[PDB]
């Protein structure tokens, strides 16, 4: 009853923690996603004009 | 723009162009366009370093046009052409007038009346000459130099800078 409780701590403070941070960290991954492209795509359609 | 040194005057949107718009192209060439997706998408004229003029119809960003018109105006066809030639020998600008409006001796491609400068040759960009190999410009600087087989074409073809007979 007591390993129980200490087990599904455990397990959901891990998984909401591993769910906040990886939220987190998509949206860095979707600015620099961003600022990458805007530049890849401009300057290589650029090139075969 | 910087990295090549294209120009653009008109609406962006994303960050990336969709216009109709004036251009210009880091041969100095300028153009006007209209755009899609950062890309031309437009019926569009290109207006040349020589200010001659290009045009450009844009399929999903790939060209699909003819025409073609001289920095003076000359209408030109790329094929057939029927200019200067076997219908009449005339110049431009002695077709549009007939004979040129006052009969100054620009009933040739270039006048007032002279001899060529150096020696050489016309053939309209530059002097050449066949015991010299060498092209020059009309500030009589330079230009690109020529082996046998264009100084042959220059020696039988155009008119040398031979003295005045």
């Amino acid at each position: 009853k007591a390993e129980k409780q200490v087990t599904l701590a455990l397990q959901r403070q891990r998984n909401l923690h591993e769910d906040k941070l990886s939220v987190i960290e998509n949206h860095l991954g979707d600015l620099e996603g961003r600022v990458l492209a805007d530049m890849f795509d401009f300057l290589s359609k650029e090139l075969v004009r | 723009m910087q990295y090549t040194g294209s120009q653009y005057f008109g609406e962006y949107i994303n960050g990336r162009m969709e216009g109709s718009a004036e251009y210009i192209l880091p041969t100095d060439t300028r153009y006007i366009g209209e755009m899609k997706d950062g890309m031309f998408h437009g019926e569009g004229t290109l207006f040349f370093p020589s200010g001659s003029r290009f045009d450009a119809i844009w399929k999903k960003g790939l060209v699909v046009k003819g025409k073609y018109t001289f920095n003076d105006g000359l209408q030109y066809e790329d094929k057939h052409w029927h200019y200067c030639d076997s219908y009449d020998r005339r110049f431009y600008t002695e077709i549009c007038y007939g004979l040129k409006p006052s009969g100054i001796s620009q009933l040739t491609n270039m006048d007032p009346p002279r001899r060529i400068p150096l020696g050489y040759y016309d053939c309209g960009d530059g002097f050449y000459n066949p015991t010299t190999r060498v092209i020059k410009d009309y500030r009589n600087r330079f230009l690109r130099n020529a082996d046998d087989d264009e100084h042959e074409w220059i020696v039988r073809t155009c008119r040398k800078g031979w003295l005045p007979m």
